């Protein structure tokens, strides 16, 4: 459904995943930052869009960005 | 036919009007421009610019409906 | 006749053409291949 | 005389913001920054502060007198 | 604003009074008073509950655009999330009211998206806007044609 | 179990488990008479082919439609019965 | 494989009244969330389909509507009452596909184990305009 | 039990925290990064559940608020009661007061707004009035302007008292989280000392002040002429001379022989004929036995003594059959949450408003107030409008319980949670009775719209096509008309004169309140305004049941009570806060209540309020259009609308020309308002930034840094806009078109 994506500028606090509501989100290792972790999105499709995520990320504009895409039941948050 | 001998004072009509629903004094109001039955007042100029530009007859509008639609298809 | 002309073709266009376009229309929504 | 020209003028104002609109969309979708670099279109965008500043400047002054110009008249 | 401006300026001259323009235009009551309130006079008596004439089409359609422009405030003032909260509640009564169990949708109602809903306000805004001021132009002009 | 002590979770019987229940849906059998049942088996089973039925209704019920719009005289809608009175002069002449 | 799914018994589940805001024809024919946590006491608890459930000393079990629905219970679950949970997604036909933390560890702490997806190496300006990627399904961010 | 639990010198009296601005939050007490601080530091300024959380300190906060309010209040008394004493005429309106404009207020002759001042009446130049002071005064036998001078400076007095009270009860000796809680001493002494003591002194004042000084002035008695009110209680020979039972005092009293004190006590129901009110003999009656009452239902519950009703035995004593525990649990959380108590105060206290609105029109309790069609209108007016803001407030804090203080873990409710589980039916059956009544109340005027275009008008729902006559409120009406009698004997009339059955109370050339015939119109608007009603029901009381939870967003609670969204997802999650549900109910309020007070206007001044000439024929101020044109919307439109705002903008150049200025104001505040309802934040924050390139370029770049309103805050900014500029578009249309043809 949505398509999340982590780009290379995070600082790996792990507030994008701890504010997603919905298991979208997980940290993994990484050598890129001091924290030595980053945000991956293997469940897109569980993601509603409500960017808690990126409401969070303390970057210059943002390291996660969700991007607004095919919506289906699950991404429509739809107890129906 | 009507609008272009006394244009000043006949009024034009777009198109006349079945609606059902009408009751008899709507029915006997909206008749104008000299009909039998109810009928629109062209507030879009097309009788003066047809009349400008030749169009003096029914039938003239007739070919031109008729070729317009052949311009369409 | 052509006093009766707009008795049918009224009738016929405004809910007519609704039955025939909605229902065609909602069927073409609710389709699968 | 009246309905064609609130008409045409209506319409007019419709195919105004319409043609505004297809601009946005094309500087979305189909303006290459590449390949207009520095050019007429590219320098625009530079002073896009600067434009809607001054066209912002505009409207406030406009807005601001004649709006107390027919205040002080009512 | 353009199009108040030439209708009342056009409907003074046609009048012959130029001077009801020339002396009410430069304050707005004279708008609210001297165009809209008194050009609109017999237009709301298109259909009185004593008899109608042939005004009554442009009253009509005078509300019917009011309505509309005051519909389109519905989808802009309201955003989405009272809406789905509510066909929540509704597709709960619907699957779980007997008789219409029955009857179950194919495509799960949801409440309009934002950018749709703003287009939808924006689409009975404007058809309110046009057809009330068509309405007020032509009958004003029409009721008195000068 | 979807019987035990607080449990709603048989995941062999989903059907208990998700709601899936005829909730008034009696099984009972036909309450009717045979004879008339079999009478309208016999009188509606022309409306049995739901594409036959569609095309039929719309085609007849325009069709209908049409016969009463144009059969009907202006006693039952005025619209039809014209003006029956002289037209108003409208203002400035007629213009 | 290093972690193995739970497969969650028939376990009880907590004590409520019952509700409106529960499951809907989605479960009947899509999946609707089984949630299962274990307390060590018998506590009251904010239900997220509304109103307050009492959760029973031991393993409970929760089927309510969707993936938010549990996941906003279980935060709640490990923040006010400091509790591991893990829930599921039980589709139609039977399957029970576990989801929560996939490596049993929450999504915070980065545990190797997980491969990186949604990922793109770069800054977030340096995506191509639309026009390099114009007739072709690869909208802006994947290339 | 009961105890005065008071800790003293808490806080400190300093301006050091009037200095640093938003000490009372966290993130507001260390400096504005943004502009959206300022914005933040008003709107949590009151929200004291928030700076704290302990409900000591937010108690003894708002208490001491409540002690500004009351300074304020009596301030605002006092510049009522000094305005009438030095800059009015009511010492000339007591003598002609059918014709002598009610005027409390002048302007400075600076910028031609001297044209303000008017000819009122009484020799006098100033506006016209329509708060009802002056109807008050004659009906608290006042007399003078001495008096309401005195009245001024007791009321500034009164004042500076509450104003050292909350300094006090914050500062100095602020009491304890145990005095609030004693919530049983609290309403017995505000039933019993507030309420039953307040209404027994006004007794006392409408027995020996009000009652023997109208009964002089109705008489033709010049003010200058009238004795003293201390003369009567000083010389009981001159008050008795009127009534005679005070001869003999009290004994009548104690003795219970109260018999002997009908000549000023009496039960004759109904409206003065010589001044339109009710009869002030009445009303001393009425408080004093609103004063029995409420000194008899002071004395319920338990205090200190082994009397009385503790509130939890009565409440845990109310427990369903199948509505589970009950009331249990009640108690705490109302005790132990301010904003439920809030909530439900302010839900009464608005219907109390709106039933004060409804009996001060058909029941005219001050001498020519039914006469002061501007009066009458504008109170009526005035209340629904408070009880519908009173209303839509209560919702909010409802809401603000049920995210903060609603806790069912400790504070757990049994009705409470009921009422959560099956919310989704209350709203669908509430949205579906919303849609039935929206159809089956506004769809009629669009039929009779439509059929009335049609050339249709025996097809319409009107008092001539199709019947839809109030039978259940004709049978009502008829029967409280038909009242005096078998079912309510030694009322020697109805208690009101909007009943069929009644009579027209001439008071000079006007009607003041004959009956209201009630028809098809009168169907169709009540059920309108059932319709309005029930939806704001709707949106207030879905944003206050799911303000914690709902299918969408089931962590709705943490994410707060004022809070704006929870992003594009979902489709869209806009306004799934409990406050924009209110937003809502705003608007919806105000379309209800702008439609009640139209159905009043239009109705008043149809068929009630008018001209009655010597010889009996009462022509009304519209000519009894209501009926007949109130079926349709194009009456309203045309008939209402159009029509009765030919006096508010017809007066440019007359006294009344401020009522046109704020009419066009408060038409463009609304639109105004329209920039906010409809934008969004984003818009103006890029707006800004290319501006603030603009500033930065000429070294201009404001350190608080420029930021758009906050999403919440541009919806409160829309919605505050749209209803300032709808209500005071009413209140210059009401005004002036009253005032005019009066
Ligand atoms: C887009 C152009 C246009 C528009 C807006 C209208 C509009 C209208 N037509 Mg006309 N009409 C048109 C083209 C148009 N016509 C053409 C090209 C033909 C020749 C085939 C006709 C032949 C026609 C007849 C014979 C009648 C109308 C009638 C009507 C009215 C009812 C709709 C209906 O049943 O139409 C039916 C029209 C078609 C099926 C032609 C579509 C091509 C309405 C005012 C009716 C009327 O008089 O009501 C007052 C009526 O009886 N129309
Ligand atoms: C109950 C209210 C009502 C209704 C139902 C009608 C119905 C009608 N009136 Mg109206 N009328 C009314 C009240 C009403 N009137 C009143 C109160 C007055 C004032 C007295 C009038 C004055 C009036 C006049 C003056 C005229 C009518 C006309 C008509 C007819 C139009 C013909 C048609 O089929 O339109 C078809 C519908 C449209 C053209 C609407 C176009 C916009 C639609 C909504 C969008 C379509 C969407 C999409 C592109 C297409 C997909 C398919 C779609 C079917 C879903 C129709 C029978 C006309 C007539 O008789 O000519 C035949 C005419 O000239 N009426
Ligand atoms: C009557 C309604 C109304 C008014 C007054 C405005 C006013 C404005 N809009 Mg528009 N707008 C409206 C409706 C309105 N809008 C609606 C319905 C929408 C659809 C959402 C929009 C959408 C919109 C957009 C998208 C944009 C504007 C912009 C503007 C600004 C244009 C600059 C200008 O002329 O300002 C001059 C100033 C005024 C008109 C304000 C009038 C008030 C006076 C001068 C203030 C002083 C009075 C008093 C002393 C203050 C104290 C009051 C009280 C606290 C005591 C201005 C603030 C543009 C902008 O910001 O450009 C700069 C812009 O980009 N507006
Ligand atoms: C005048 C002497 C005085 C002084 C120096 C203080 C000093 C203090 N008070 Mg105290 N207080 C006083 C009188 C005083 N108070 C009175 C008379 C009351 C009763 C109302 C209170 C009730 C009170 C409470 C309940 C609280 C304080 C608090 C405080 C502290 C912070 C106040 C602050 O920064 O806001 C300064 C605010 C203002 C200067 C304006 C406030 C609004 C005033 C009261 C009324 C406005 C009337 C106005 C006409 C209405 C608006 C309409 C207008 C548009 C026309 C500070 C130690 C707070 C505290 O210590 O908590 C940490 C606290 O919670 N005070
Ligand atoms: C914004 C707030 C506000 C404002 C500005 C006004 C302004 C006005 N009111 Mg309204 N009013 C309001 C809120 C407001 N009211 C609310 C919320 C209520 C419900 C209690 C009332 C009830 C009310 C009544 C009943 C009357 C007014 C009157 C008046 C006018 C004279 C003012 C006055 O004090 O006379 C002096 C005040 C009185 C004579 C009122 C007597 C006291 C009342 C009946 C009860 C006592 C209050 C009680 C202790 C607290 C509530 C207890 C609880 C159980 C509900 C003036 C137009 C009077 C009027 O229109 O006179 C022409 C009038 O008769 N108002
Ligand atoms: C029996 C003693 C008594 C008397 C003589 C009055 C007299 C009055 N009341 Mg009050 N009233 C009383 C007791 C009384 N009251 C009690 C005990 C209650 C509580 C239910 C009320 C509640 C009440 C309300 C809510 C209102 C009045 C109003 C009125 C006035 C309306 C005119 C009339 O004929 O009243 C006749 C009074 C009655 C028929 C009420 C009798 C109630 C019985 C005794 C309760 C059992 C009048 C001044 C109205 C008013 O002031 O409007 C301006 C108004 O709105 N009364
Ligand atoms: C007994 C009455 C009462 C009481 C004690 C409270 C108390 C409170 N309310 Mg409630 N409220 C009330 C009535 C009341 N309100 C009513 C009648 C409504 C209906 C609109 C509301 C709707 C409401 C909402 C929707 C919210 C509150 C909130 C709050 C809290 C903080 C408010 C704040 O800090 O703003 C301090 C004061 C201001 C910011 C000033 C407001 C400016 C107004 C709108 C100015 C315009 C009105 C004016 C009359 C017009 C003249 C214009 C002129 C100046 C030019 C506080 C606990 C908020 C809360 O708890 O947040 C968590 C919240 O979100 N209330
Ligand atoms: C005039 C403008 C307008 C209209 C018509 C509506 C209509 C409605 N609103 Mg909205 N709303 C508006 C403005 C308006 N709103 C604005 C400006 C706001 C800003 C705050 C809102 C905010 C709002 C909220 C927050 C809520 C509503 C609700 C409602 C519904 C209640 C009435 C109903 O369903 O009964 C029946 C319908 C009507 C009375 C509308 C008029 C329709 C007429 C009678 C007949 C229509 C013709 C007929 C079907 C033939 C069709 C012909 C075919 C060609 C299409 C309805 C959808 C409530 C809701 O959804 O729950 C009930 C609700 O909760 N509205
Ligand atoms: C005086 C005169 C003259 C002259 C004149 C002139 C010179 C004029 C000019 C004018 C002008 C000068 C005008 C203009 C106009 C413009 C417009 C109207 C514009 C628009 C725009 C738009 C719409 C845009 C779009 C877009 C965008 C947004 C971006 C991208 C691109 C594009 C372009 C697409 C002469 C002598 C000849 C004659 C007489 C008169
Ligand atoms: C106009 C608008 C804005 C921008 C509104 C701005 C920020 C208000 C303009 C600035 C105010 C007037 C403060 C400036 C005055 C200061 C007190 C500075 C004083 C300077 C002199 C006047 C003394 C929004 O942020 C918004 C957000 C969400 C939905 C709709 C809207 C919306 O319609
Ligand atoms: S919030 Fe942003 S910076 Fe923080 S861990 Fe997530 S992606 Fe990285
Ligand atoms: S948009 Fe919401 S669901 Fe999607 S990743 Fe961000 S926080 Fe998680
Ligand atoms: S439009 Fe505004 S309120 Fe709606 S989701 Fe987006 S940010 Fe939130």
């Amino acid at each position: 459904s949505h398509s999340v994506k982590i780009y290379d500028t995070c600082i790996g606090c792990t507030q994008c995943v701890r504010a997603c509501p919905t298991d979208v989100l997980e940290m993994i290792p990484w050598d890129g930052c001091k924290a030595k972790q980053i945000a991956s999105a293997p469940r897109t499709e569980d993601c509603v869009g409500c960017k808690r995520c990126e409401s969070a990320c303390p970057t210059d504009f943002l390291s996660v960005r969700v991007y607004l895409w095919h919506e289906t039941t699950r991404s429509m948050g739809l107890a129906y | 036919e009507t609008w272009v001998q006394d244009p000043l004072h006949v009024r034009p009509i777009a198109h006349a009007i079945w609606d059902p629903h009408f009751g008899q004094p709507a029915v006997e109001a909206f008749t104008r421009g000299g009909a039998l039955g109810p009928v629109n007042i062209a507030y879009s100029g097309v009788y003066q610019w047809w009349y400008t530009i030749g169009l003096r007859t029914n039938e003239d509008l007739y070919t031109g409906a008729l070729f317009l639609l052949f311009l369409s298809a | 006749t052509f006093n009766n002309l707009p008795s049918i073709f009224v009738p016929l266009v405004g809910l007519v053409f609704p039955a025939i376009a909605m229902a065609s229309l909602f069927l073409h929504i609710q389709k699968n291949k | 005389q009246a309905a064609l020209y609130t008409h045409h003028q209506y319409i007019a104002g419709f195919i105004m913001t319409g043609a505004f609109a297809h601009g946005a969309i094309f500087f979305i979708r189909d303006y290459n920054p590449e390949q207009n670099e520095d050019n007429v279109l590219a320098r625009m965008l530079d002073h896009k502060e600067a434009i809607i500043s001054h066209l912002s400047w505009a409207s406030l002054f406009l807005g601001f007198h004649t709006l107390g110009l027919y205040v002080h008249n009512d | 604003w353009v199009t108040f401006y030439w209708h009342w300026k056009h409907i003074t001259l046609w009048q012959g009074n130029v001077s009801q323009f020339n002396e009410s235009s430069t304050y707005l009551m004279g708008w609210l008073r001297d165009y809209l309130w008194l050009n609109s006079s017999q237009l709301i008596n298109g259909y009185n509950p004593f008899g109608m004439n042939s005004l009554s089409v442009w009253a009509w359609m005078f509300l019917f655009g009011h309505l509309v422009w005051a519909t389109g405030f519905m989808f802009l003032i309201s955003w989405r999330g009272y809406w789905q909260e509510l066909i929540e509640t509704l597709a709960w009564a619907h699957e779980r009211t007997p008789l219409a169990n029955l009857i179950r949708w194919k495509d799960k109602p949801v409440a309009l998206s934002i950018v749709q809903a703003r287009l939808v306000g924006l689409a009975h805004f404007s058809v309110g806007y046009i057809f009330t001021y068509a309405a007020f132009l032509i009958a004003s002009t029409s009721g008195k044609f000068g | 179990k979807y019987g035990d002590k607080s449990v709603y979770f048989d995941l062999e019987d989903l059907g208990n488990t998700t709601g899936q229940w005829d909730v008034y849906g009696s099984d009972a059998p036909s309450p009717y008479n045979p004879l008339q049942s079999k009478f309208f088996e016999t009188f509606a089973a022309p409306f049995t082919k739901r594409g036959l039925l569609l095309k039929f209704l719309i085609l007849g019920g325009g069709s209908l439609l049409t016969y009463v719009s144009a059969n009907s005289t202006g006693d039952v809608l005025p619209i039809k019965r014209g003006p029956q009175e002289p037209p108003k002069l409208g203002p400035r002449g007629k213009l | 494989g290093f972690t193995p799914p739970q497969l969650d018994p028939n376990t009880p589940s907590p004590i409520f009244a019952g509700s409106t805001g529960g499951l809907l024809r989605k479960a009947q024919v899509e999946e609707f969330y089984v949630i299962t946590w274990n307390s060590p006491k018998e506590q009251i608890f904010e239900m997220p389909t509304g109103g307050a459930a009492i959760m029973r000393e031991g393993p409970n079990l929760l089927k309510l509507a969707r993936k938010e629905q549990c996941l906003a219970l279980g935060t709640r679950l490990r923040s006010k009452y400091k509790i591991t949970y893990q829930f599921y997604r039980v589709f139609p036909n039977g399957e029970v596909q576990y989801l929560h933390p996939k490596d049993g560890v929450y999504p915070e702490k980065a545990n190797p184990g997980r491969e990186g997806v949604g990922l793109n190496m770069r800054s977030i300006g340096k995506n191509v305009s639309p026009i390099e990627v114009k007739f072709t399904g690869k909208q802006s961010y994947d290339l | 039990e009961v105890k005065i639990l008071v800790d003293r010198d808490p806080i400190k009296t300093s301006f050091e925290e009037w200095a640093k601005p938003g000490h009372f939050s966290r993130t507001i007490a260390k400096g504005p990064d943004t502009t959206t601080w300022i914005w933040n530091l008003h709107a949590d300024a009151h929200d004291f559940d928030s700076h704290t959380s302990d409900l000591e300190e937010i108690s003894r906060k708002v208490f001491s608020a409540h002690f500004g309010q009351l300074s304020i209040i009596f301030l605002w008394l006092s510049g009522m009661y000094f305005h009438g004493a030095r800059f009015s005429n009511y010492e000339a309106w007591l003598s002609d007061p059918t014709h002598i404009g009610p005027s409390a207020q002048v302007v400075w002759p600076i910028v031609g707004q001297e044209i303000l001042n008017g000819d009122v009446g009484g020799g006098f130049r100033g506006i016209q009035i329509t708060s009802g002071f002056f109807q008050i005064w004659r009906a608290s036998g006042i007399t003078s302007e001495l008096q309401l001078y005195c009245t001024a400076i007791g009321a500034l007095v009164f004042a500076a008292l509450m104003l050292f009270a909350g300094w006090f009860h914050y500062h100095k000796a602020a009491p304890k989280l145990a005095w609030f809680q004693d919530v049983e001493s609290m309403l017995n002494h505000h039933l019993a000392g507030l309420l039953g003591l307040g209404s027994l002194s006004w007794a006392g004042h409408q027995v020996h002040v009000s009652l023997p000084i109208n009964q002089f002035l109705n008489a033709g008695v010049d003010p200058k002429e009238i004795p003293l009110p201390h003369e009567f209680i000083l010389n009981r020979d001159l008050l008795a001379q009127l009534y005679p039972s005070f001869a003999e005092g009290a004994t009548p009293f104690f003795t219970l022989n109260w018999s002997k004190y009908s000549e000023f006590l009496t039960f004759r129901g109904g409206l003065d004929p010589v001044t339109g009110g009710l009869w002030l003999t009445d009303i001393a009656h009425h408080h004093l036995a609103i004063a029995i009452l409420f000194l008899i239902a002071g004395h319920m519950y338990r205090t200190n003594w082994g009397i009385g009703h503790g509130i939890k035995d009565i409440l845990e004593a109310h427990k369903g059959p199948f509505t589970g525990q009950g009331h249990k649990g009640l108690y705490e959380i109302l005790t132990t949450s301010w904003h439920a108590q809030l909530s439900l105060n302010l839900a009464m206290l608005g219907s109390l408003t709106i039933i004060v609105a409804h009996h001060m029109y058909s029941m005219p309790p001050y001498p020519y107030l039914a006469t002061d069609y501007a009066t009458q209108l504008s109170l009526f007016t005035h209340h629904m409008w408070i009880g519908g803001f009173l209303i839509v407030g209560a919702a909010a804090h409802a809401a603000i319980f049920m995210v903060r203080d609603y806790d069912p873990t400790n504070r757990y409710n049994d009705l409470l949670d009921r009422v959560l589980r099956h919310r989704d039916a209350i709203i669908s059956h509430l949205n579906w009775v919303c849609i039935f009544l929206g159809f089956h109340s506004f769809g009629l005027y669009i039929h009779n719209d439509t059929m009335s275009a049609l050339g249709r008008p025996q097809d319409m729902f009107s008092d001539t096509a199709i019947q839809l006559q109030p039978v259940f409120a004709q049978w009502i009406q008829n029967t409280h008309a038909l009242a005096p009698g078998v079912t309510a004997p030694g009322e020697t009339a109805s208690t009101s004169l909007t009943w069929g059955g009644g009579e027209l109370v001439a008071v000079g050339g006007k009607v003041a309140l004959l009956p209201i015939p009630l028809g098809t119109a009168d169907f169709l608007v009540h059920h309108i305004h059932a319709f309005t009603i029930h939806v704001t029901v709707l949106i207030l009381l879905k944003g206050v049941l799911f303000a914690r939870s709902s299918r969408l967003i089931p962590d709705k609670a943490n994410l707060g009570f004022r809070f704006p969204c929870d992003g594009p997802g979902r489709g869209g999650t806009c306004q799934v806060s409990a406050w924009d549900h209110v937003f809502l109910g705003l608007f919806w309020m105000y379309n209800a209540i702008s439609v009640v007070i139209f159905h009043f206007s239009w109705k008043m001044q149809s068929d009630v309020w008018g001209s009655i000439s010597d010889q009996g024929v009462v022509t009304h101020i519209t000519g009894g259009n209501f009926a007949q044109s109130s079926i349709t919307i194009n009456g309203w439109l045309r008939d209402f609308l159009w029509a009765q705002a030919s006096q508010v903008i017809q007066s440019y150049g007359s006294s009344l020309s401020a009522y046109g200025l704020f009419f066009l104001g408060a038409h463009f505040v609304w639109a105004f308002s329209l920039m906010f309802l409809f934008s969004g934040r984003g818009y103006w924050q890029e707006l800004i930034e290319s501006i603030v390139w603009a500033h930065n370029k000429l070294k201009v770049a404001p350190a608080t840094q420029p930021r758009a309103l906050s999403i919440i805050q541009g919806r409160a900014v829309g919605v505050t806009h749209y209803l300032l500029g709808g209500i005071a578009t009413t209140w210059a249309f009401f005004l002036a078109r009253i005032i005019a043809v009066g």
